[PDB]
């Protein structure tokens, strides 16, 4: 859960996970735990990065060509563009469950750095590249040049995800209709479960010697509507399901 | 005055699934009161659901509707 994958030491895209679709995380502390940390390294000004060294939509790396070269030495550094959706995230995520604070400031967040277009709506650009004159200065202050908006804009993830944001915080639907399933409720914790072994003897003489120790048990006679055989019949008769010819 | 052939779906008077005939569905709710005795019946496997989890959905007694319908019907100049 903290890393991505064995390569990435971080990528944004866990917050999908650990947010409003698909549910699937236990341990609290643990989702705690990497808000603090993408919060901490992610963050920027205008907008998020998805991982450390990327060079897409970049000043350098003659973008009319792919397969990069191994030399990533300082060409991809501290200057990664912006991306966002991930803070587009945010605000779902804690309209979410209770929090209301942190929607309010996500949302004065994002209203900053909103586009206007035609006949006056809500537009959110893709990304905001670093000007190719002002790279030095970016080196030593991280976060502090300023950006501009570059490349295609017409995100309807982003629009649609926001809208929707827009649509709950607004109070006209419940949380609990989005998902009829109820998978709001995976922190519950469950108590614990009981067990139940049964014992059985193969033949006679281990039924007799079960019960001279004093262990009652039964042979497989005598439970004739009952049966019993290995699990490899059982998968065989998995291998038919869903079966056409 | 309908004849013999039509009473097959009229309402209030024959069921849709024929004169001569009585083979009704009805339909069921289980709902709970306390998460307790929720819990209690899962662990024997019974199924049933606490009131606080049909949020949209509500549950009101029967003197709701009384007074609801007492509130009908009323005029001032008469």
């Amino acid at each position: 859960l903290p890393r991505a994958s064995t390569s990435k030491e971080v990528d944004a895209s866990l917050l999908s996970v650990v947010s409003f679709p698909a549910f699937a995380v236990e341990d609290s502390q643990l989702v705690e735990l990497t808000k603090q940390e993408i919060i901490t390294k992610l963050q920027g000004r205008y907008g998020c990065c998805r991982f450390l060294r990327d060079g897409y939509k970049t000043p350098k790396e003659d973008p009319n060509r792919l397969y990069y070269e191994p030399a990533e030495l300082k060409l991809f550094e501290n200057i990664e563009c912006e991306w966002p959706l991930f803070w587009t995230y945010f605000i779902l995520d804690g309209v979410f469950s209770g929090n209301a604070e942190q929607v309010q400031e996500y949302k004065e967040a994002l209203e900053a750095v909103l586009i206007k277009g035609k006949n006056g709506v809500p537009l959110l650009p893709e990304l905001y590249s670093v000007p190719p004159d002002r790279v030095d200065e970016e080196y030593q202050n991280p976060h502090t040049v300023d950006r501009v908006p570059m490349g295609k804009l017409p995100h309807m993830w982003g629009q649609s995800l926001y809208i929707l944001g827009s649509l709950m915080a607004e109070g006209f639907l419940a949380p609990g209709e989005i998902d009829p399933l109820n998978r709001r409720f995976s922190t519950v914790p469950k108590p614990d479960v009981v067990v139940q072994v049964s014992i059985l003897a193969e033949t006679e003489e281990i039924k007799t010697i079960l019960k001279d120790k004093g262990i009652y048990v039964e042979t497989i006679a005598e439970v004739y509507p009952i049966r019993v055989q290995p699990a490899r019949i059982l998968s065989h008769i998995y291998s038919s399901l869903g079966c056409n010819n | 005055y309908v004849p013999l052939k039509d009473q097959r779906n009229v309402s209030m008077r024959f069921s849709n699934q024929g004169p001569l005939e009585n083979d009704l569905v009805v339909h069921v709710a289980l709902i709970a009161e306390s998460q307790r005795l929720q819990v209690f019946l899962n662990t024997y496997g019974i199924q049933t659901q606490t009131p606080q989890q049909v949020e949209p959905i509500q549950i009101w007694p029967q003197q709701e509707l009384v007074k609801a319908y007492l509130q009908l019907g009323i005029n001032e100049k008469l």
